[PDB]
């Protein structure tokens, strides 16, 4: 029980930093993607790059690095 | 419960009809609601971070 | 272009085929009572797999609980049905030939 | 070998080096293939091939029904008990488990009382 | 249900709860009316569940990119 | 005599256990490859793998 | 933890009675009246409303005519399934409760058949099982597709409506009742053609499980009436009468008339009790008359509630069909009356076990005047 | 694939052969005899002679039986034994011992299929008796495993059934459950006390007796392999980290108990498993559950 | 996203059934124990319990005598009915303590 | 590209972070709890990333061998703190926490 | 991706084989192989315990029950082979019609945890676990008599 | 053309009913010289066309 509490404490400390670096990486990738999208959609009229799919809440990516099929 | 439930009348009359599902989810799971940060605060904070980085007080974005 | 869309379509085709093969298979190709209950099990398994798939899609536990319920009820139903089949077969009169094959 | 197909799965790492490294990788438990059942299936194929080789080499040169049903129903009861052992139970989880066990012990008592457990039949 | 697979809650539990809260706020005498008033929240929940708008947007981008490449 | 047959079984399994232990510790890189991993540990290992590959790409 | 105690008490009660009955099993008391009384007392702990009190009344009356600890235990299991069906909030509650009830039907049917009756009883139980498996599998497959598409399990859907249509036995999903109930014991057929209905009606009324389509009740009304008229066997006449009536009741219940269906089910139970447990010609005649809907008996009040509800919705086709189908049904009931007193001398077994039968006949005669307020 | 599979399979084959040699070496020692000395001098090579000779014997064409199922039964057993050992030594599967329990429930198929091949009225009852014994003592094994999982937690505190983590600590509390695991292991290997076969199988009631070539060889080899797997499981769960010496000692113990105990009748062993072993294992489970975390 | 860390020993859990209601009356005890609820049961309720117990003893004996086991049935029926009524009374008293139901007498008796 | 030290390193510096970097950790927790969108929390994410990287660098100079030794021990023992008590105590002595 | 596809496509061939075969014993064997393929499909969606459950309850126990019944009731069903070319194509057409153009959703991967599953089964969802236990008791009592 | 689908459906249901009744009686065990579909297809087609 005490080793578990130590491990939990450590993990709770690391989680903010890992989520912050993931979020920052997400932001640079999304920016690069939007730059490419704007480049591709320059010809098409009435297209707005960076339109919000969800009006209010942030939509997280369904696919994640952590979950990988067992087979 | 999650799968089953029964209904009783309120003698006092204070409690009234609301969605049972909503009330259950609020009591057992809870609702997380988030706001959107106003742009001026964010701009100032970001500028402050950048200023400190230029000064060199803050550390590297990447360790190596 | 998207592997997941292709895989989702393949899964949907496969699961639907397995369901129809279970429900209508033994009746179509006339079989004994034992094959009818085995195909009924195949169909229930297909539905439970669909629930597990949905639970993975929505990150929800409801399908996993419905699926454990299917496993329990399906096994109880099969055990009772097989008991009925044995009792039916032990009471067969000499004249009766394919007693188990009602669909004949 | 499952391969990440999106940038988010690849931890937003750019380049084609990563894709090649991932595809030609080895199944390591301390890397990208943890709790993987693919080795088990490689083992099943090896075992089947080994048997097939042995098999082909020389060629060139009422109580039972009752026990089955009781086994199936007790097995499902144990399947229900398996999640409980895999959690650090609280007082209320303990009492729910105790009710479940009481129902199982009642069914066992019915089997004992009615003579099903005796195998004379 | 509403519970998550690993912990917490389902991937789109909050969107559904938002829609339920909107329906609770509404004073319409029938459920049909309230759903009509809260339809936009339902559209957000459906959007988070299946990402249909994002898929359409990606399809259009890919198709235009193919058209540019062929030309 | 029971002892020679018993010795052969013991030694053969000891040799197999050593060979698998060393082989794995050589490839996986640690004696703890077999230890149980939860979701957090699996995600950490996956992140480490992707970060190492990114570092390799950056270096060259 | 206190809310859980209410539910927990029922389980504790059932287990202790089960183990007491097992320990005190002897030839001296084959009819365990004491256990029957304990079971009745136990089922009072699940009464929360008026529909639950009707469920208790019907279960207790059914329990009286079962012989032996085993049958009464399986009736208590049926009661538990019925109580949980009324409280089901999603697909899992519906599926679980109804399939448990199906299991209890399969056991009750199996354990009330003699060795000479096994050939036909086990065939009818097997046919019931296979049809039930088709219904349950189609239900769960569609429920899975709905859960995937919507993300939530909501009991307001076409999938549940079609499933509950199968459970009621209307439109083309009434054949299991005909095949199974013809070959089983009279009590088992009576208790499982009335009690299960109350739970389904409660679920439909409370969970808004109604459709705009009137074809299924119209079909059940016409098919049942014509098949009742053309049926030579008396069991088929009684079985098809329930099909026709439950079709009409289904049509009335979709439009929101819950009170009338809950009063109808109680009157129908009392009316069917005396015809099914036939011992006296007079009791059977009064029962047939009540099922027919003759005005001096309580059956008239039950039919009146449904007909009165029909005129409010103002659907002409339903009213016309109802009148003609009722006439056709009346011809079948007249056939039943003719068979008893106008065809040949009738001799029946002296099964002097009229537990609630005299009370039911009295309640049918006497009850019309007290319940006149409803109609 | 991986080179580890070779390093697992080859030791299993050598070890199983010497297991067969040990069985008779011990039985001879108990009965004031000696280990076979006409095959060679050291006696190391005695099993290879049997296996090589069994290869030479002329094949018999199958009679009045389906060919597929006849071929399938050896493949099924040779697959289960391999998968078991390779999931016992080369995997990190969080619920790995549960997988082993699943792999042990599949050993029933080989016996059943062998019985089906006979297609004899007596053999139908004989196979049903063997499978009844296996399922009856597999239920008890499952309850014992449940007792094993209450006491097995990992460093991070997450309950699981990883063989490495259960092996890491030795818990003396579980020893009451290890006795039941040992009796059940004897039953699952059809040892003498639970050896219903031998009495029934003197006449050709039905069993793997039908095979008399590479088919019969794999069955016997698999029998010893399963017995050794049970010995490994007894070591890994109740006796600490995997020790080759302990696995061999447990096998020797099996042989000793075999020799010193007479066989049981059909009703007697099954009555032991349902009305004796199962209540004891349930009491041990409830006691461990009530002790708490 | 990142998996949230879970503490195995303290995993959030809740009972199956929940009463969706805000306490209308004062909350004498937020989470009453069984003994606290039993101690707050009214005298009239205990009288009902004893009347039920006696009646069920007589009915149990009557029904048991037809099967030659009157005493055993009488005691079992008494125990069963007393237990069920007592649990009902304790549930009602716990609800009164929680403030869901009227607790005027309860608050006065135990301040 | 935002990047932070490897798992073994983060575990070895975990105790130090909450004593030395409290400000950034609290800030990031509060903002993350308040705002779902990742852009809204970009300043605090950048802050905690930079702070962790700075901590890694100052540990690498002040106690180069002690940190490396602890990180290797933790990696060898599969990120289990209990087995590395001696090395942890040495590293903590060499580089005191909470300044 | 190839392995997941192969398993998904195979499940159809293993389901078709059961109905087509005329031997009840062989149909069970194909069903057992179908159950194993379902375990392997579940492994690709990220479930380990659930896939174990399917194999334990169905392969381990239910299949044994089916074999026991089949042996006791053994009938001569090798009468005639009726698998005319016309019949098979009609069956494959019915299957194709039913299993076509349904709503498809992207393949998901979801890590499961027993700690959460056990917690929910014995706390929030205790009502289901006990009703299922009652269902098992009903089956036990009815089957044994 | 908008309202015929109903009549066509009813005719198809009636023809399927009659065709099934004919098919059910025919014996699987005995080999039949004639093709069953050739016998049954006119039933369904004619009923649907007349309706
Ligand atoms: C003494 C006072 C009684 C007066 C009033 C009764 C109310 C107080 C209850 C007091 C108890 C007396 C029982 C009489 C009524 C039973 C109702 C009831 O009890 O619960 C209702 C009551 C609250 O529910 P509610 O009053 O119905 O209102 C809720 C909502 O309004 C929602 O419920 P709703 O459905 O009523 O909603 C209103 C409804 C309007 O509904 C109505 O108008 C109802 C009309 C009343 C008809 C009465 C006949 C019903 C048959 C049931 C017979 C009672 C059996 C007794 C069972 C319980 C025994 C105690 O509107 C609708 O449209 C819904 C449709 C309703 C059905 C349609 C009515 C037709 C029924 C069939 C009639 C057909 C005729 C057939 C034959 C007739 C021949 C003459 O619950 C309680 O107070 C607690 C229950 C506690 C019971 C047992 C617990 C004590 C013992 C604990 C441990 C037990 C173990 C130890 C054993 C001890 C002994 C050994
Ligand atoms: C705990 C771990 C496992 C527990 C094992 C489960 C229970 C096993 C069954 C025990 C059965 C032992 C012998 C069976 C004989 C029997 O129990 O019935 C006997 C004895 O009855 C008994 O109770 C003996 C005690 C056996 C224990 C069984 C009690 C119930 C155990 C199950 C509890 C279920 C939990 C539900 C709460 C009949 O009683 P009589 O004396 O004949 O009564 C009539 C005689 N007289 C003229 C005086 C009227
Ligand atoms: C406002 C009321 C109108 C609404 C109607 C619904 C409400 C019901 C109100 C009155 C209900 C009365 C029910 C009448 C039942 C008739 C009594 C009965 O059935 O006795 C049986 C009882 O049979 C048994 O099986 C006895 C077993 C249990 C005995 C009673 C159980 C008592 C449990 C406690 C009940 C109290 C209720 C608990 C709290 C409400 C005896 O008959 P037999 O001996 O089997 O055969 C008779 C033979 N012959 C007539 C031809 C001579
Ligand atoms: C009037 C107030 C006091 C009445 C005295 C009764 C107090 C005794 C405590 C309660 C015991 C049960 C009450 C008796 C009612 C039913 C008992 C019964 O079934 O009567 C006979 C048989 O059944 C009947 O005859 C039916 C009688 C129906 C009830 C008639 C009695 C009416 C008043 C009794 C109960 C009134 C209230 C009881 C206290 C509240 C029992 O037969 P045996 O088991 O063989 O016992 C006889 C003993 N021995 C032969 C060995 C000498
Ligand atoms: C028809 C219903 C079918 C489905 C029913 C589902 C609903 C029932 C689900 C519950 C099953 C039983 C689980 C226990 C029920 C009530 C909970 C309970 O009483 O346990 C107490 C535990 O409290 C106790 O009083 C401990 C002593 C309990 C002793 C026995 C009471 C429960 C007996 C259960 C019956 C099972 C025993 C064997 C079955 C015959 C409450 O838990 P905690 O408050 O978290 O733990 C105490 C910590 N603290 C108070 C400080 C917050
Ligand atoms: C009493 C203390 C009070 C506290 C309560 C605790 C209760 C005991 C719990 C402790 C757990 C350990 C129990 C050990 C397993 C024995 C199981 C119960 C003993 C028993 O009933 O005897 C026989 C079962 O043993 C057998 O005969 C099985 C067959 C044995 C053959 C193989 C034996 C292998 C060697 C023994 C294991 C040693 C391991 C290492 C060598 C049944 O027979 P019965 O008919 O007489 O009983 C029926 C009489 N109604």
């Amino acid at each position: 029980r005490l080793e578990a509490e130590e491990v939990y404490t450590a993990r709770s400390i690391l989680h903010p930093i890992l989520q912050a670096e993931w979020d920052l990486r997400y932001l640079e990738h999304q920016r690069k993607e939007r730059e490419d999208e704007a480049k591709i959609m320059k010809d098409v009229p009435g297209w707005k790059v960076g339109e919000a799919t969800s009006r209010r809440r942030w939509l997280p990516p369904v696919e994640s690095f952590d979950v990988r099929p067992l087979i | 419960s999650s799968l089953f439930g029964r209904t009783e009348v309120d003698p006092t009359g204070k409690n009234t009809n609301r969605n049972h599902q909503y009330l259950y989810n609020l009591k057992v799971l809870g609702h997380k609601t988030y706001t959107r940060r106003d742009p001026n605060e964010l701009q100032k904070a970001q500028a402050e971070v950048d200023t400190l980085s230029a000064a060199g007080r803050l550390g590297p974005l990447s360790p190596f | 272009h998207n592997d997941a869309e292709f895989l989702g379509a393949v899964y949907n085709f496969s699961i639907r085929s397995v369901f129809i093969t279970g429900i209508l298979g033994a009746v179509y190709w006339r079989r004994n009572l034992i094959t009818m209950l085995l195909c009924s099990e195949i169909a229930f398994i297909a539905c439970s797999v669909n629930f597990l798939y949905a639970s993975a899609y929505l990150n929800d536990m409801a399908g996993m609980l419905f699926s454990i319920t299917i496993t329990t009820i399906s096994a109880c139903e099969t055990a009772l049905g097989l008991a009925l089949c044995v009792g039916y077969f032990q009471s067969r009169a000499a004249n009766e030939v394919e007693a188990l094959n009602l669909l004949k | 070998l499952y391969n990440a197909m999106t940038p988010a799965q690849r931890y937003f790492v750019e380049g084609e080096h990563v894709v090649q490294a991932e595809a030609n990788r080895d199944i390591l438990f301390t890397q990208l293939d943890s709790n993987s059942y693919l080795p088990v299936l490689h083992y099943v194929l090896v075992g089947t091939a080994l048997g097939v080789v042995f098999l082909v080499l020389p060629l060139l040169i009422v109580s039972f029904y009752i026990v089955s049903i009781m086994y199936l129903l007790f097995d499902i009861e144990v399947v229900y008990l398996i999640p409980y052992v895999m959690t650090n139970a609280t007082e209320y989880m303990y009492w729910v488990m105790q009710t479940f066990v009481a129902i199982l012990v009642g069914g066992f008592f019915y089997e004992w009382r009615m003579g099903a457990l005796e195998w004379r039949e | 249900s509403g519970f998550g697979l690993q912990s917490g809650t389902a991937r789109c539990y909050d969107w559904y709860m938002d829609y339920l809260k909107c329906m609770d706020e509404s004073k319409a005498p029938m459920i049909t009316l309230r759903k009509q008033e809260c339809s936009e929240w339902l559209e957000d929940y459906n959007e988070c569940l299946h990402r249909d708008k994002l898929k359409l947007r990606k399809l259009l981008i890919e198709r235009e990119k193919n058209k540019q490449e062929a030309a | 005599y029971a002892l020679p047959s018993y010795v052969i079984v013991s030694a053969a399994w000891a040799a197999g256990f050593w060979a698998i232990d060393t082989y794995q510790i050589y490839k996986e890189g640690k004696p703890s490859w077999n230890q149980n991993k939860d979701q957090f540990q699996r995600a950490l290992y996956r992140r480490d793998w992707y970060l190492r590959r990114e570092q390799e790409t950056i270096g060259m | 933890m206190w809310e859980n105690l209410w539910y927990l008490d029922i389980l504790i009660n059932v287990l202790i009675i089960t183990i007491f009955g097992l320990i005190s099993c002897s030839s001296s008391a084959t009819k365990s009246y004491d256990l029957k009384g304990c079971f009745i007392i136990s089922m009072v702990g699940g009464v929360y409303d008026i529909p639950s009190a009707i469920l208790w009344c019907l279960a207790s009356l059914s329990i009286l005519n079962f012989n032996g600890f085993f049958a009464s235990l399986f009736l208590v299991f049926t009661w538990i399934s019925n109580l949980f069906a009324m409280q089901s909030l999603n697909f899992l509650g519906i599926y679980l409760a109804f399939e448990m009830q199906s299991l209890c039907l399969l056991v009750l049917g199996k354990i009330t058949a003699n060795e000479n009756q096994r050939w036909f009883a086990y065939r009818g139980l097997l046919k019931y099982l296979v049809l039930s498996l088709i219904a349950g599998s189609i239900f769960i497959f569609h429920a899975s597709s709905s859960y995937l598409q919507s993300g939530v399990m909501i009991s307001d859907s076409l999938v549940t409506y079609v499933f509950l249509l199968f459970k009621l036995g209307v439109a083309p999903f009434h054949m299991y009742t005909l095949e199974l109930f013809s070959v089983v014991s009279r009590h088992v057929a009576f208790v499982f053609s009335t009690l299960p209905k109350l739970s389904v009606l409660y679920l439909i009324s409370n969970s808004n499980i109604g459709s705009e389509c009137v074809w299924w009740g119209l079909i059940s009304l016409w098919l049942g009436s014509i098949s009742q008229y053309q049926s030579v066997f008396v069991r088929s006449i009684l079985l098809y009468s329930s099909v026709a009536e439950i079709g009409l009741v289904l049509l009335v219940l979709q439009e929101g008339f819950s009170w009338e269906a809950f009063s109808w089910v109680s009157i129908y139970f009392l009316s069917l009790s005396g015809v099914w447990h036939a011992n006296s010609k007079f009791v059977s005649a009064i029962s047939v008359a009540s099922i027919a809907g003759l005005p001096p008996f309580l059956g008239f009040i039950g039919k009146a509630q449904i007909l009165k509800s029909l005129v409010s919705i103002n659907l002409g086709i339903l009213i016309f069909s109802s009148i003609l189908a009722a006439t056709i049904s009346f011809i079948g009931y007249l056939r039943l009356i003719r068979l008893m007193y106008l065809v040949s001398p009738v001799k029946w077994k002296n099964n002097k076990d009229s537990s609630f039968i005299n009370w039911s006949t009295w309640m049918l005669t006497v009850g019309t005047l007290p319940m006149v307020y409803s109609v | 694939m991986n080179l580890n599979i070779i390093m697992t399979v080859l030791p299993l084959l050598v070890s199983v052969a010497f297991l067969t040699l040990s069985e008779r070496a011990v039985m001879g020692s108990l009965q004031r005899r000696m280990g076979p000395a006409v095959s060679g001098a050291f006696g190391i090579l005695q099993p290879f002679w049997d296996g090589f000779k069994l290869a030479v014997k002329e094949p018999i064409l199958p009679a009045n039986a389906a060919a597929g199922i006849f071929y399938a039964a050896p493949l099924i057993c040779i697959c289960i034994c391999v998968a078991s050992w390779c999931t016992l030594l080369l995997t990190d599967l969080s619920i790995g011992g549960l997988f082993l329990l699943l792999l042990s429930s599949l050993a029933v198929y080989g016996v059943l299929l062998a019985g089906y091949s006979c297609n004899s009225k007596y053999a139908f009852l004989g196979c049903l008796r063997s499978v009844s014994l296996m399922i009856s003592y597999e239920l008890v094994i499952s309850v014992v495993i449940l007792c094993v999982i209450l006491e097995t937690r990992d460093g991070n505190g997450f309950p699981c059934l990883n063989l490495t983590e259960t092996a890491s600590q030795t818990k003396i509390i579980l020893i009451p459950a290890g006795l039941l695991f040992y009796i059940c292991s004897l039953a699952e290997s059809k040892r003498v006390p639970f050896d219903l076969p031998e009495a029934e199988a003197e006449l050709v009631a039905g069993y793997n007796v039908e095979y008399s070539s590479l088919g019969f060889a794999v069955f016997f080899v698999a029998e010893y392999g399963n017995t050794l797997l049970m010995a490994a499981l007894i070591n890994i769960y109740f006796l600490g980290k995997l020790n080759s010496a302990l696995i061999a000692a447990i096998f020797v113990s099996f042989i000793w108990v075999r020799g010193t105990l007479p066989r049981y009748r059909y009703d007697m062993f099954m009555q032991i498993g349902w009305k004796s072993l199962l209540p004891v294992a349930l009491a041990l489970y409830l006691a461990q559950a009530s002790l708490g975390y | 996203t990142w998996p949230k860390p879970i503490n195995p020993y303290d995993v959030p859990s809740s009972p199956a059934y929940h009463r969706l209601q805000e306490p209308s009356y004062p909350v004498i005890d937020k989470d009453p124990d069984f003994w606290t609820a039993v101690s707050n049961v009214r005298k009239e309720e205990w009288g009902t319990t004893a009347a039920v117990a006696a009646g069920t003893f007589v009915m149990g004996y009557y029904l048991g005598a037809k099967g030659h086991t009157g005493k055993a049935s009488a005691y079992f029926t008494s125990f069963l009915a007393t237990k069920s009524i007592t649990l009902y009374h304790a549930y009602n008293s716990a609800d009164r303590l929680m403030g869901f139901k009227e607790n005027s007498r309860e608050v006065v008796k135990n301040v | 590209v935002a990047r932070v030290p490897y798992s073994h390193e983060l575990y070895a510096m975990a105790k130090h972070i909450v004593f030395r970097n409290e400000k950034e950790h609290n800030a990031i927790l509060e903002c993350k709890a308040q705002h779902d969108w990742p852009e809204d929390c970009k300043p605090e994410s950048e802050a905690i990333v930079r702070a962790t990287n700075k901590l890694f660098q100052d540990i690498m100079q002040k106690a180069p061998e002690e940190f490396k030794d602890y990180a290797k021990c933790l990696d060898w023992y599969g990120l289990k703190f209990s087995k590395c008590r001696e090395k942890q105590a040495a590293f903590e002595a060499a580089f005191p926490l909470s300044e | 991706m190839l392995l997941i596809y192969i398993m998904l496509s195979n499940i159809v061939v293993l389901a078709l084989s059961v109905v087509l075969t005329s031997s009840p014993f062989m149909a069970l064997m194909y069903s057992i192989l179908l159950y194993l393929n379902v375990q392997t499909i579940l492994w690709s969606l990220g479930y380990d315990f659930m896939a174990l459950i399917y194999a334990l309850v169905y392969v381990g126990a239910l299949a044994v029950l089916f074999l026991f019944v089949v042996m006791m009731v053994r009938i001569q069903v090798s009468t005639l082979s009726t698998k005319t070319i016309q019949s098979v194509l009609s069956w494959l057409a019915i299957i194709l019609i039913f299993s076509y153009g349904d709503v498809s959703f992207s393949f998901p991967c979801g890590a499961e945890s027993l700690l959460n599953f056990g917690t929910q089964l014995y706390s929030s969802c205790s009502d289901l676990t006990l009703l299922n236990s009652l269902a098992l008791t009903i089956a036990l009592f009815g089957s044994l008599v | 053309f908008n309202n015929v689908p109903l009549m066509a459906t009813v005719g198809l249901l009636a023809g399927a009913h009659e065709a099934f009744l004919h098919y059910e009686r025919t014996p699987i065990y005995g080999k039949r010289t004639y093709n069953i579909i050739k016998k049954l297809a006119p039933i369904v087609i004619n009923k649907t066309a007349y309706a």
